[PDB]
């Protein structure tokens, strides 16, 4: 009943993973994912990201998820499963 | 470290990114929820 993704390759998983969507309902999940969304948009609140820099933002973004995944510091079960289920289908689409 | 193991994380990032771009990442936190996440 909500929005759809922008990339069809990604939208595929989002529609084909109920276990992923159930996790995304949790505000604890939703919150931590918003933390990283800030990063892919900008490294600073001045601006950043003109015609590059985004590949660098990739790192800073992973830096966050590294603390959210299995064996992190403030890792969450729904985030652990979130990344697992997500990447699961992302690797299961690779031919 | 610049581009960690596999490209899963890479896809994960833009995935979550698309969520917030269309309005799937929008949320609301109660006082209790803010205490456990922000700590205050």
């Amino acid at each position: 009943m909500n929005k759809t993704l922008k990339t069809k390759a990604f939208d595929d998983i989002y529609q084909n993973s109920a276990e992923l969507q159930e996790l995304l309902k949790y505000n604890t999940v939703k919150f931590h994912l918003a933390k990283v969304y800030r990063i892919l948009s900008s490294t600073v609140n001045d601006g950043s990201s003109g015609k590059m820099n985004s590949d660098l933002q990739k790192e800073l973004a992973v830096n966050y998820l590294n603390t959210l995944r299995y064996g992190g510091i403030h890792y969450n079960e729904a985030i652990e499963e979130f990344c697992q289920i997500l990447l699961d289908k992302l690797n299961a689409v690779k031919k | 470290g610049p581009h960690m193991f596999a490209n899963e994380n890479s896809q994960l990032l833009d995935f979550i990114r698309e969520l917030g771009d269309v309005g799937l990442l929008e949320y609301e936190l109660s006082q209790q929820e803010k205490d456990v996440l922000f700590g205050s």
